[PDB]
RNA sequence: GGCGACGUCGGCUACCCACCCGACCCGUCUUGAAACACGGACCAAGGAGUCUAACACGUGCGCGAGUCGGGGGCUCGCACGAAAGCCGCCGUGGCGCAAUGAAGGUGAAGGCCGGCGCGCUCGCCGGCCGAGGUGGGAUCCCGAGGCCUCUCCAGUCCGCCGAGGGGCACCACCGGCCCGUCUCGCCCGCCGCGCCGGGGAGGUGGAGCACGAGCGCACGUGUUAGGACCCGAAAGAUGGU
RNA sequence: GACCUGGGUAUAGGGGCGAAAGACUAAUCGAACCAUCUAGUAGCUGGUUCCCUCCGAAGUUUCCCUCAGGAUAGCUGGCG
RNA sequence: UUUAAAUGGGUAAGAAGCCCGGCUCGCUGGCGUGGAGCCGGGGUGGAAUGCGAGUGCCUAGUGGGCCACUUUUGGUAAGCAGAACUGGCGCUGCGGGAUGAACCGAACGCCGGGUUAAGGCGCCCGAUGCCGACGCUCAUCAGACCCCAGAAAAGGUGUU
RNA sequence: AACGAGAUUCCCACUGUCCCUACCUACUAUCCAGCGAAACCACAGCCAAGGGAACGGGCUUGGCGGAAUCAGCGGGGAAAG
RNA sequence: GCAGAAGGGCAAAAGCUCGCUUGAUCUUGAUUUUCAGUACGAAUACAGACCGUGAAAGCGGGGCCUCACGAUCCUUCUGA
RNA sequence: AAUAGGGAACGUGAGCUGGGUUUAGACCGUCGUGAGACAGGUUAGUUUUACCCUACUGAUGAUGUGUUGUUGCCAUGGUA
């Protein structure tokens, strides 16, 4: 929207809002990154560290779906079900324990977090941290791995 | 003449809010007739915090709400919360409690009136107390956002913490010289 | 040229792109182009089905998406000798043959 | 240009001044410093091993930490934009005891014990401490005698 | 209270003139312009901070631990329809919800009580809970006491309320926890006893946790890359007369 | 006479040709002309079009093949 | 360099304190030690004067400066080259200095009244057109208001 | 030796190079008849001193000033290209 | 006299001789110095290891102190 | 008689002259491997416009006095 802009506000201001003295005219301090090692040396730093060399190792034609481990901790775990059977599976009778499996919803991996509320549970996942599986083995709980 | 003062004497706060808003400006001319005839404060503290922007306006869990009224002398009191209730799926159980805010959304309302507790906006609120007598109010974690963590000293000088714009955290992107000692120096 | 806290950018420009550029103001009027296309095609060969032939049960390929299933390409070839149906009747009763596949 | 170099502008102020050389007196060591014992820093050039810089000689800090021979002190060097608090370890030679705090901890215990004498006794003391007031009107005598008149001197080289 | 027409009364414009005082010619570089510094005879019209992408931040709107149909598909053969509407066993997918490590990989909860194995700085067990504490912290709650045509009989109230309690956001600190290394150290587990896994306590490195706040869209500002605010070379290169 | 002159033909741009001056090659030569790549790059000069209201500076630090420029801080404004 | 000024710089002038009482500790160790830590309890008026302060964000312009008293360095010296403190012009008119960037006043919406600042009061030119007061000085080159725009050594029975 | 629109010095003859200028003719210039451009141009045009970006035309204080003009003129416009 | 340029410092000593000797060793951080309040360099106090000396308290991680030196990429060697 | 010293954008180029300097040709000497350099030397080398205003020198003039003419006086300005 042309009218909101400045170049109708600063429309009969002569040097049009870039100084009488340094005017300002096409490319003052190279093109783009230029001068990164030299002269913005100051500015590629302090802002940007760690911007220079090599870091690791190569891993030629790395393929992105063997590094595939997306994570649910524990406080998402229970709203992978309908919350009608967390409450029906909470019926004092017995261990009434359903299934929750991650890997039919698009998890790999049960990482830990506290907060697991008391009923008991059986998770089918591909991967446990050792810290998730206590929180599931302390609230009378299975872990039953599958892939 | 006067004095040799660099000019702070133009106040930069909010007095009617940018937003053209048609309902909020049902509640500014609400507020601001109640805000100097109240002779408290409580509406003079609302009044402002409906002129604030989108961002001083954070949304307020449903977890941080259910937590602050579990102290010793908010049993029974009416939550009051400029901003937005987004509900939790961490926290299992939700009380009864009572609250008065614009804009619950609508996962929050209907866990919120399941277990039997009742939601307000601020109108059926200065019915129930024109000086707000007996509420708490709350507001989110306005310093929650992923832009202030950018923000702290300077990414680059001893004890940095602060998250240096890269455009993919990974491998060979400002890892080189300026965070090991091995290559370069260390901040 | 760089300032204050931001971000080092690497935007390809430096090549010249104002010939190869693409636009797509015609990105509907090939819509209208291709269900023409089809309806002239759906009625035009006969009550034989649209949308192709039968297409197969086939699992993906890879760590990331092998819980799912995904429709493939063609009878593998010991299908049609388990169903008891030969090879090259088998396309034109309209079921469609991937002569390559393992099972 | 300048030569920006530690140990600059000290040809006079790290050394004793006079009559006063020699190993230091150990009285220096023999002193107990707390964490919050406001201290100044004179330093001294006979001990190498810590002196802080040429901008801390004569700047008054605080104490934080205390190792085995040296004092971790905090102090303002002004820097050119602001001030800054700065932290630096100065050994045990270089500083001495701040007597810029006795005459106010010595007042504030004679007003301790000096407001619960005039507590049992009934009035409204005003212990507060007043500046220096304009001269009450006082009285002179010219007993017997009678003023000496002066007058300014001739000229003489 | 007073004075007065057929030519008079008021009033000025982008009007002329006379007078007094003031007044060097404008754009520009510059510490410095009226300059003996440069451009400018006059007038009309044209004539210069754009667009696309990317980002950052502020604001506005919708939804909100999610959000987004941008690409295809559906609707009759509709001008305005290259629109609008819908899809959801069209969410594939983007970005966010999970960080650290070179990499294999690993991946974020403590609290209170009681009972104990030399309670031995090590440690073992059940229970209740559950995001730890310190100091500030708007607001809200209790509030001794006071305040009305006569003193004793009571009601919703109001206003001034000393002190005290709970404490949002945040700010500083102390603790905790996750990952990378380092010092010290003893223990356990068995798809099978090994140059095997798991753990501990201290000290550091991390763009982490400590009840999540993001995505989409629009607008402004700024920076970059594109002819990039308009105008400007001596050149260079291919292919020809 | 190592003379002057008409027409025909030959030699073409890093090449022709020169009794030698870097002369001559279509008024163009210490590298011709025409078209495109190309609106080539410019830390450099020239310009940069409406009004009011509010605030209103800087020529210094550190570093750079930096000294006619840029980065960083300083100083300014807008938003809260 | 014994001494050692003026100006200058640092700190301090309370509750974030002070006192008493009690528990941790792997540190320290004759010693219920020392020192930190924490918990509870006690008392707000602690130099003057002035004022509302704190904190976050994004970022334009600038990176060629000069002048003045004062203290200084090179230089014979400069409207010269380089500094320190602070003010000023640049960015800023107006009154005065005849005229001027920078001196002396003084800072600006548009106006009507009154008064002063620095300066001036023969006439240009507003104001001494006062019976202004006291002394000096005569030039055949008189003298005549900071910066400031013409001067010395030396000399005179020119005159006090 | 010869030769040279080659360069330098002297001598003889000669002469307006000069002492020292003067006169005469032709074609202009000049004026009329007819036809009639460009260069250049902020505004324009008298001077002295002062200050000023240190050498003005325009400001200050002075000196002063008459229409419109022609033939010349080369001091100035720090002229014009 | 303290190796060398000066300034400061030093007397049962920081000097001069003697006797042992490897702390000129491994390791993680904090801070100071020019600073933009980066980096190299230098320096300061510490902490964990192993040692030296001394009878001992101690002192000692180079020179009595203020200078004596150098990134990314690349090469080389060593370490579990 | 005297052959005093000076200034006026180092008076004076739309007044002239080009001798030197100061372009391009060329020769020698010294320096340089070389291209070339040389307040060392020599020779050869295009000098543009006034018609604008002003200044000035001349020439008609102009106002004011009724038109007009003759004879005159002189404020001033030049100077031998
Ligand atoms: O004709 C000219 C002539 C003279 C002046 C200009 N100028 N100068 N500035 C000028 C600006 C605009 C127009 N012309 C201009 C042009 C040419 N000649 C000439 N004279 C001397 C040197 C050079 C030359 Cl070419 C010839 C040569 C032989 C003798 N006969 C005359
Ligand atoms: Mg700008
Ligand atoms: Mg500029
Ligand atoms: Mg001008
Ligand atoms: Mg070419
Ligand atoms: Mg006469």
């Amino acid at each position: 929207p042309s009218r909101l802009r400045k170049t109708r506000k600063l429309r009969g201001h002569v040097s049009h809002g870039h100084g009488r003295i340094g005017k300002h005219r096409k490319h003052p301090g190279g093109r783009g990154n230029a001068g990164g090692l030299h002269h913005h040396r100051i500015n590629f730093d302090k802002y940007h560290p760690g911007y220079f060399g090599k870091v690791g190792m190569k891993h030629y034609h790395l393929k992105r779906n063997q590094s595939f481990c997306p994570t649910v901790n524990l406080d998402k775990l229970w709203t992978l079900v309908s919350e009608q059977t967390r409450v029906n599976a909470a019926k004092n009778k017995t261990g009434a324990a359903p299934i929750i499996d991650v890997v039919r919803s698009g998890y790999y991996k049960v990482l830990g977090k506290g907060k697991l509320p008391k009923q008991p549970v059986i998770v089918k996942a591909k991967f446990f941290s050792r810290r998730a599986e206590e929180k599931i083995k302390s609230v009378g709980g299975a872990c039953v791995l599958v892939a | 003449g006067v004095d040799i003062r660099h000019n702070k004497d133009r106040k930069v706060r909010r007095k009617e809010p940018k937003s053209q808003d048609i309902y909020l400006r049902l509640l500014v001319k609400l507020y601001r007739f109640l805000a100097r005839r109240t002779n408290s404060t409580f509406n003079q503290v609302v009044l402002k915090r409906l002129f604030m922007s989108r961002t001083n306006r954070p949304p307020l869990s449903l977890s941080r709400m259910i937590r602050k009224m579990k102290l010793p002398g908010r049993e029974n009191k009416t939550a009051v919360v400029v901003g937005t209730i987004t509900d939790d799926v961490r926290v299992q159980e939700v009380p009864k409690l009572k609250v008065c805010a614009l804009r619950v959304t609508s996962r929050a309302r209907s866990r919120i009136l399941r277990a039997g507790g009742k939601i307000l906006t601020f109108d059926q609120l200065a019915l129930d107390s024109p000086k707000g007598c007996g509420t708490v109010l709350l507001s989110g974690p306005r310093k929650g956002r992923e832009v202030y963590r950018h923000f702290g000293k300077a990414p680059g000088t001893p004890h940095s913490h602060t998250k240096p714009y890269v455009r993919s955290k990974g491998r060979k992107f400002e890892r080189a010289r300026g965070r090991r000692a091995s290559r370069g120096y260390k901040n | 040229a760089p300032s204050r806290n931001g971000m080092v950018l690497k935007p390809h420009f430096h090549k010249d792109w104002q010939r190869r550029v693409a636009t797509w103001f015609n990105q509907p009027a090939r819509k209208i182009r291709r269900r023409k296309a089809r309806q002239a095609k759906a009625r035009r060969i006969a009550p034989r089905p649209a949308s192709g032939p039968i297409r197969p049960i086939v699992r993906c390929p890879t760590v990331r998406y092998h819980t799912k299933v995904r429709a493939g390409r063609g009878f593998s070839l010991e299908e049609l000798r388990v169903a008891g149906i030969h090879k090259k009747v088998a396309r034109t009763i309209g079921i469609s043959v991937d002569p390559r596949r393992r099972n | 240009t300048n030569t920006k170099g530690k140990r600059r502008g000290t040809r006079y102020m790290f050394s004793r001044p006079f009559r006063k050389h020699g190993v230091v007196p150990l009285a220096t060591y023999m002193r107990i410093y707390k964490k919050g014992d406001i201290v100044d820093i004179k330093g001294m050039g006979t001990v190498q091993k810590g002196m802080p810089h040429k901008c801390y000689h004569g700047k008054t800090g605080r104490v934080y930490n205390v190792t085995q021979h040296a004092v971790g002190i905090v102090v303002n060097k002004q820097v050119k934009g602001k001030i800054l608090a700065k932290r630096i370890n100065v050994r045990i030679e270089h500083i001495k005891h701040s007597k810029s705090r006795d005459s106010f901890l010595k007042r504030v215990k004679e007003n301790d014990q000096k407001k619960k004498e005039a507590k049992e006794k009934g009035t409204w003391v005003q212990l507060k401490r007043q500046p220096a007031p304009p001269r009450e009107a006082h009285f002179v005598r010219t007993n017997g005698k009678e003023p000496e008149l002066l007058e300014p001197i001739p000229y003489e080289f």
